[PDB]
């Protein structure tokens, strides 16, 4: 190969695997890996590699499998002449080779080669060396996503390998048991046990998936501990995973702290929390998971997080995600014991550069306002002094939160208001803006020798605003007018005028609404009558609940939490039992 | 005609810089810079003919382009100019490069830019383009490699 | 390499 | 003959030219119309969008509909969201040049629009909605048709809910609302309509959408109590007004300011128009004339 | 589990492409792409993005995304923590996960990759015998392959596969029978403006490197291992003993090696050997402002504090800076308003000041808060913690190895407040 033709090059790729030398050969297969890694179309080159399957440099051997591997599933036909070649290997006394094959053999995605493959699993259950057998396993979960109609005779499979008391083995057979047939609890019951004592004894990603798995039966061999004594096997379960808390691997603690929180007793499953939090000292990609589960978590067991407060401060490098997540859980947390260190906190924190932060952190004091009434009242102090910040969204931010305090506390604060008519004339935000002429419209009995000051200006430039800001501009003066038409009439009959004519008919709906509704006419009846009593009407106050109660259903740990979306392959937790299940289908 | 001639690699490292149209020094390495982001972020399926930069003097003009391996070629053109007469032009210098260096590769590039600068003085003479006849420059070129060996 | 190290 | 060759740039440069021809002459490029189709199975988008364009300019009353079917077949196989956006505003484009100039059958285009609203993802689901409306409020002869395509893409708001973006996928229901309660006349199940209107899953939806929704749902009630008061059937009212007695209170928790307030005044109407009912007053007239005031 | 991996650089480009279980293609990455354009930094970018049919997992790592795809429910841990994994195998075998190391080392990596990875499920995770199965890429070995035509694929599976100590290698010797301890602590600290101590905390690890013959049995002891908690284990080691005994045996495997990581509880105060003194004035709508720090020495235990660093992300309004530093060097980026001072080391004889005016942009308003500042440096011979090891025994081998340990705290998270 050289600064060349690519079709030319190839065919000196060609000659290279005609070529009788070893070291052409090798070269030629690095450089046609290199295009595989690269994207590029090789597979013009099949029939000439195809012929090098059977060499007997191992080298070679390994690279023509990832030729192969890589365009198989295209060459359908061409690949049929490897096949010897791997029956012929699956023969050798070498059972690294062995087991080379097997895998190499079940990555052919060809349906001709189906019945072989399947010969060649059974086989493969019955070699005798355990590191071949964990490669079967790995060959029936194949063969499974390739021909799903052999699940009856991989299942056989699978029920035999589950006998091998090897711990080499066992980690992969259970991942093939999720994968093909995970509803066949009933051939598990029985290896339970040893599941149990051996887990320890798995390697680390095995154990990852065998605990998932553990988890999914237990919500149906037993029946929630929250008298009630404990299960002996259930005691198995929760006693010999304990020590695996302390694991190295994140993975691990977590599907630890999975099972803790879906199945051990309430008054012990504390522990968890524990490490959870040290799982925050490793890597962000982990933390980020990690504090997904922790707010979860935090929604319905303040106590578990409660001790390591401060941990959850936020640092100024965090990324906004992060920042973010941290802020829920503090919310979470949040409470009369420690809010006033929490709130000199998120008063630094409304301070910071990260404006995006700094928003939620105004949402969060709002929320947390709502959690303590207590504190409410310096709550609005700090949140009020935030109006005079100069900057557009710190100060449309805390509008809302504001609109959002008076709602649950419609007190005097009319005053706020007046503060809140003067800003509207440096408000930007439409969102602010609307939100500033509906606490005006809210209190204009309050205020009612500014408000139609307000809404002239508004009449001005209403076609000039945002539509939801029309929207307030049409309730505004339909209070006005239905309190003082004496005195707004025209400016209403003005507004409704441009309402008529605007373009979005949402609009238009609401204008010929409340022009019907508050404008005498031929059939001003009973309910138009009422017209104050509709505008006028109390208004309850608003739910800031967190996001994370709606992910109750789904189980910890897994994608679709972390997603809040059922993802593909998600299996749903049972409920518990009402009693448990005989017994002795375990012994 | 031809404003710039620029060669780098796939990291806007330089193999080959010659400008015709005067710019600062500054105003050329932004230039090759420009081209590179507009050059280099193509796909591989990317029409040859591109629009021009901005640091060049203006759009109007054409970046025509041809790459391999890491290594990109970028012939900055006016308006006027052939995009595709200008491909043609580009490959056959390319094999010019290739009778000159026995098959010319980025260590000629590197190491031999000079000559590289000698041979392409006599394909493209002030942004003019000097020759055309393949055979015909590669006579001249060794015709002065003759008299640098004489003497 | 075993300077450095504290003798264990 | 270039556009014929591998070369994409001069394929593109021979398109250029072709544009450059049917500017004066189209009368002769729809002759290639079917090649120009065929291109945008290149890889280099700009020849693509250049087809595109000449497509746009060979497009008339005699090959739209045509056209349009390998559009959308196009955009049915292509990937790439911004790509599919601008396929999607091309289609829109063609068939909507000169205020739909080439389309005769509007039965035919919404079913083609609703086929558009399922092209997941999208970032101009607001322009399709802008269109679904444009339509069937200017085609009358067909209301009845997209009244009950849009009931259908009602029912289909718990999977179109799946993306309640901006502009995007649920901006279908900001429309097909609209028109179901402005055309309700044109429902054969507005009960069931309701209750599809009536799902807790709206909870999700943008607030604006859920603004809509509870403004043309106060105004579809105002149509099955006119029904059933025309009816005489006081107890069906009754339990239509149960229904809005057991509905109001979820929204009016709405985070949206605008549907928490709509919400809560049509709940304070409901309990009026329960009390009213239950003195035996026929309020669906007085209730109706809140929509009455406006067809178009 | 995973059906397919790119790797992407944060150019935007993909440079090496693998797949499993079929034909991802790569326009799925246009998915991230949209994302990574939607962060306004790499590290915002979602580690869990999904898309119409695929789910995407990655993690963000040396300039390098690691993009894996996923049609299926995997839980992301244990896709994160193998993603990782492999990035840290990459480092072991050239030296660290580089764009330029896989283009380089393309066929190696890409075999690594098959054999770490069958069909999405862990196969060859064990770095020990990863390392058996291919020869690391030593000249020295490529050489000899070219000679004698040597493979850098083994032809045997490595017998500590199949034995009860699968972490590492047997029959291996050495002749320079030693074994090195590292015990390295962080401290995670935030300092506020006034310079009181709102949070902190001792993150500790010990790693360390094994050069002993066959199969020695470590045990490894502390003097006052009452000190340790929430402390992470390595598999090889006997939990059982930690709690009975509270003893550290095992049999480690070879060459550089993670023992255990551990926490010092919050009971005690956990000393801070560097204190801040500061002050950065702004005047609102000003063409210039002031800037002065100073740092120095606190708890530092009698100990020399060195290789510090002072960076700080100051705010759009500060254009440049005129400051003099007293030692190490003063420099500052105004593209992205970093400012950035090597301090060096302390000596008590004068502390180390940067001090100066600031730069500001005429119009604009001062900063609400000053930028935090975030400080590294290292203490040599020192545990911070006061962690001391009291024995290391061996058994089974009958020579008498090197033993070697190093103390030595560093900056952890440390962030002070201004």
């Amino acid at each position: 190969g050289l600064f060349s033709s690519d079709l030319k090059k190839n065919e000196d790729l060609k000659q290279m695997l005609e070529s009788n030398k070893d070291s052409a050969k090798l070269d030629a297969m690095k450089r046609i890996v290199g295009m595989i890694a690269k994207g590029k179309n090789a597979s013009e080159l099949f029939p000439a590699v195809v012929k090098n399957v059977a060499s007997k440099n191992i080298e070679i051997k390994k690279l023509v499998y990832v030729y192969l591997v890589r365009y198989a599933e295209e060459q359908q036909d061409l690949a049929l002449l490897s096949i010897s070649t791997f029956q012929r290997a699956l023969k050798d006394p070498n059972q690294l080779i062995r087991a080379s094959a097997l895998r190499v053999l079940s990555s052919i995605r060809v349906p001709i080669i189906v019945p072989i493959m399947m010969l060649a699993i059974k086989e493969a259950s019955a070699d005798l060396s355990p590191y071949v057998r964990k490669n079967a396993a790995h060959a029936i979960q194949k063969l499974y996503s390739l021909d799903p109609e052999q699940k009856e005779m991989l299942i056989e499979v699978i029920e035999k390998l589950l006998k091998d008391k090897s711990t080499l083995v066992a980690g992969s057979v259970v991942m093939a048991f999720e994968e093909v047939c995970p509803d066949r609890i009933d051939l598990i019951h029985k290896n339970y046990r040893k599941l149990c004592n051996l887990l320890v004894d798995v390697e680390e990603w095995g154990q990852v998936v065998i605990i998932h798995m553990l988890t999914r039966y237990a919500r149906t061999q037993f029946v929630s501990p929250w008298p009630y004594t404990m299960d002996p096997d259930h005691r198995l379960l929760i006693r010999n995973t304990k020590p695996l808390l302390q694991s190295r691997n994140a993975a691990v603690v977590m599907a630890v702290a999975q099972l803790y929180w879906h199945i051990s007793p309430k008054s012990e499953a504390g522990i968890i929390s524990k490490s959870l939090v040290r799982l925050l000292r490793s890597n962000r990609e982990v933390q980020y998971i990690v504090l997904q589960n922790i707010a979860t978590m935090s929604i319905q067991r303040k106590g578990m997080f409660e001790p390591y407060l401060k941990s959850f401060y936020v640092r100024s490098t965090d990324p906004t995600m992060i920042k973010t997540l941290k802020l829920e859980i503090l919310t979470n947390l949040a409470n009369e014991a420690n809010i006033s260190t929490l709130l000199r906190e998120f008063q630094t924190y409304v301070k910071s550069q990260d404006k995006q932060f700094a928003a939620a952190t105004i949402q969060t004091i709002g929320r947390c306002a709502t959690n303590i009434l207590e504190v409410t009242d310096t709550c609005l102090n700090g949140l009020v002094c935030l109006l005079s910040n100069r900057d557009e969204i710190v100060v449309a931010e805390s509008v809302v939160v504001i609109k959002k305090l008076l709602q649950m506390q419609p007190a005097q604060h009319g005053e706020i208001i007046k503060h809140m008519a003067k800003l509207l004339d440096s408000i930007t935000v439409p969102v602010a803006r609307a939100s500033i002429l509906w606490l005006i419209g809210e209190n204009c009995e309050r205020v009612p020798k500014i408000a139609p000051d307000v809404l002239r200006k508004m009449a001005k430039s209403f076609t000039s605003e945002d539509d939801l800001v029309k929207l307030q501009i049409l309730n505004l003066g339909a209070k006005l007018y239905l309190t003082n038409s004496k005195q707004t009439k025209l400016l209403t009959q003005y507004i409704l005028n441009l309402g008529k004519y605007d373009q979005n008919y949402d609009i238009r709906d609401r204008t010929r609404f409340i022009r019907q509704l508050i404008v005498p006419n031929v059939k001003s009846g009973a309910l138009s009558k009422y017209a104050k009593k509709i505008f006028l009407a109390q208004k309850p106050a608003p739910l800031l609940e967190s996001p994370f109660k709606d992910r109750d259903h789904f189980q910890l740990g897994t994608l679709s939490h972390t997603l809040n979306i059922k993802a593909t392959g998600y299996l749903e937790l049972s409920n518990w039992p009402e009693v448990a299940p005989d017994p002795s289908v375990r012994n | 005609m031809i404003k710039a001639i620029l060669i780098f690699n796939n990291h806007g490292k330089p193999r080959l810089s010659k400008f015709y149209q005067p710019y600062s020094e500054d105003t050329q390495q932004q230039i090759i810079r420009e081209t590179f982001h507009l050059v280099s972020k193509r796909d591989e399926n990317v029409c040859n003919f591109l629009e021009g930069g901005l640091l060049i003097g203006g759009s109007d003009n054409k970046l025509i382009y041809r790459h391999y391996a890491t290594l990109y070629f970028v012939f900055c053109v006016d308006s006027s100019e052939s995009e595709l007469g200008i491909l043609d032009l580009i490959q056959v210098f390319v094999e010019t490069l290739d009778k000159c260096f026995e098959n010319v590769c980025e260590l000629d590039l590197i190491f031999h830019v000079d000559k590289v600068h000698n041979i392409l003085a006599e394909m493209v003479m002030g942004g003019m383009v000097l020759e055309t006849n393949m055979n015909e420059i590669v006579t001249q070129i060794d015709a002065q490699n003759k008299l640098e060996k004489s003497e | 390499s075993h300077a450095g190290y504290q003798t264990i | 003959i270039l556009i014929e060759d591998s070369d994409q740039n001069l394929k593109y440069l021979g398109l250029l030219a072709m544009s450059k021809i049917l500017k004066t002459h189209p009368k002769s490029v729809q002759s290639h119309k079917d090649l120009i189709l065929q291109c945008l199975d290149d890889k280099d988008e700009s020849i693509r969008l250049r087809a595109l364009d000449l497509l746009y300019g060979m497009v008339s009353k005699k090959n739209l509909m045509e056209i349009v079917k390998k559009l959308m077949t196009h955009v049915d196989k292509a990937e790439g969201t911004t790509y599919r956006d601008e396929l999607l505003t091309k289609i829109i484009d063609i068939c909507s040049q000169s205020n739909y100039q080439y389309i005769t059958n509007f039965e035919w285009y919404i079913s083609i629009l609703v086929e558009l609203t399922r092209l997941e993802g999208t970032r101009h689901g607001h322009l399709i909605a802008a269109q679904m409306l444009d339509v069937a409020i200017r085609v009358k002869a067909i209301r009845k048709f997209a009244v009950s395509q849009m009931s259908a893409l009602l029912d289909s708001a718990h999977l179109l809910a799946s993306s309640t973006q901006r502009n995007g996928i649920c901006e279908v229901l900001y429309a097909a609302a609209w028109i179901c309660g402005e055309f309700s006349e044109h429902l054969q199940e507005p009960h069931h309509t309701l209750e599809a209107m009536l799902r807790p899953r709206v909870t999700t939806l943008p607030g604006h959408i859920q603004a809509v929704y509870v403004q043309n749902v106060v105004k579809l009630y105002a149509s099955i109590l006119q029904q059933k008061e025309q009816a005489g059937e006081a107890e069906g009212a009754q339990a239509v007004t149960q229904l809005m007695v057991d509905r109001l209170p979820q929204f009016v928790q709405s985070a949206d300011l605008e549907v928490q307030e709509r919400a809560s005044c049509i709940l304070q109407l409901v309990k009026h128009i329960q009390k009213l009912q239950a003195k035996d007053v026929p309020v669906a007239e007085e209730v109706s004339a809140l929509f009455a005031g406006e067809l178009n | 589990m995973i059906h397919s991996l790119f790797l992407i650089n944060c150019s935007g480009d993909i440079f090496l492409e693998k797949h499993w279980k079929s034909v991802v293609s790569q326009s799925v990455c246009d998915y991230f792409f949209e994302a990574q354009e939607k962060a306004a930094d790499v590290e915002n970018v979602p580690p869990v993005i999904s898309t119409p049919h695929h789910y995407l997992i990655s993690i963000y790592r040396d300039k390098l995304f690691f993009v894996s795809v996923i049609q299926t429910e995997v839980p992301p841990l244990f896709v994160i923590e193998f993603l990782h994994r492999v990035a840290d195998t990459f480092q072991d075998y050239f030296g660290e996960c580089s764009e330029a190391a896989i283009k380089d080392n393309v066929v190696i990596v890409y075999e690594l990759l098959e054999e770490m990875l069958d069909n999405g499920f862990p196969l060859a995770t064990e770095s020990n015998i990863l390392k058996e199965l291919i020869k690391p890429p030593t000249i020295l070995r490529s050489v000899v392959n070219s000679i004698t035509g040597s493979s850098n694929v083994g032809d045997t599976l490595p017998t500590g596969q199949l034995s009860n100590i699968p972490w590492r290698r047997a029959g291996v010797k050495y002749t320079n029978n030693e074994a090195y301890f590292d015990v390295v602590e962080e401290i995670d600290a935030i300092i506020d403006k006034s310079g009181s101590t709102v949070f902190a905390e001792i993150q500790g690890v010990i790693d360390a490197c094994i050069k002993l013959s066959g199969m020695p049995d470590l045990s490894l002891s502390f003097m006052n291992p009452r000190l340790l908690d929430d402390v992470s284990f390595h598999p090889c080691i006997r939990f059982k003993r930690w709690e009975s005994e509270r003893v550290l045996s095992f049999i480690p495997p070879d060459g550089n090696f993670r023992l255990i990581s551990y926490r010092v509880s919050s009971q005690n105060l956990v000393a801070i050997p560097v204190y801040v003194k500061h002050s950065i004035s702004f005047k609102e709508n000003s063409s210039c402002g002031r800037f002065d720090i100073t740092i120095g020495p606190k708890q530092n235990m009698g100990k020399t504090i060195e290789g510090i660093t002072v960076t700080v992300h100051m705010p759009k309004v500060v254009l440049n800076m005129n400051l003099t530093p007293t030692q190490g060097s003063y420099t500052f980026d105004p593209v992205t308003k970093v400012l950035t001072w090597d301090v060096g080391k302390i000596t008590p004889q004068k502390l180390p000041s940067l001090k100066g005016l600031v730069n500001l942009q005429s119009g604009a308003p001062k900063p609400e808060e000053n930028p935090s500042l975030n400080i590294q440096f290292k203490i040599q011979q020192l545990a911070i913690s006061g962690l001391k090891v009291n024995r290391l025994d061996m058994y089974g081998e009958k020579y008498k190895p090197f033993k070697g340990v190093k103390y030595v705290t560093k900056a952890g998270k440390f962030q002070v407040r201004t």
